[PDB]
């Protein structure tokens, strides 16, 4: 079921990209 | 450390859920899989305060003021799907609190049976290669 899978994508892919940034600050 | 991973993280993700809907806990946790419990309570209640507009309009999405069962398969589906588009464990983290969110949201108590299971489904895909999501909740500040 993929109606909005582009949409969520995008900001699931904010959120993990700046988990990741505060990741590599540790 | 435990007996098996996955099926650490998979408690640990039931139980928080069901502390965050405020729903009385029905199995306690180990000592490992409270020690990855206290770390992830941190991240998703960080990510929670951070993203809260991002999730609220992912739950609008979803459509989570219905919660009919046919309408719960396709939440649960659509989160899934994005899992299984991008498997990364900030993903999974994101997801988590997106959980939450979609209870705290829907009045979630532990009655709405397709509810139960989406949180066990999701918690299920989530625990799959746990080991990446273990290393990267330890090493966040270890
Ligand atoms: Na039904």
């Amino acid at each position: 079921e993929e109606q909005w899978a582009r949409e969520i994508g995008a900001q699931l892919r904010r959120m993990a990209d700046d988990l990741n940034a505060q990741y590599e600050r540790r | 450390n435990s007996c098996n991973f996955n099926n650490s993280i998979k408690n640990v993700i039931v139980f928080y859920i069901n502390e965050k809907a405020l729903i009385e806990e029905k199995k306690m946790l180990s000592c490992y899989e409270n020690k990855l419990l206290n770390l992830i309570k941190e991240d998703c209640e960080n990510i929670m305060l951070k993203y809260k507009p991002n999730l609220s309009y992912i739950c609008s999405l979803l459509k989570v003021d219905d919660t009919s069962e046919e309408n719960i398969k396709h939440i649960k589906d659509q989160i899934i799907e994005s899992l299984e588009n991008d498997n990364r464990p900030s993903v999974k983290l994101a997801i988590i609190s997106l959980i939450s969110m979609i209870v705290e949201m829907n009045g979630y108590k532990g009655k709405n049976i397709p509810m139960s299971f989406l949180i066990e489904d999701i918690a299920l895909k989530i625990s799959e290669n746990s080991e990446d999501l273990i290393n990267f909740i330890n090493i966040k500040n270890k």
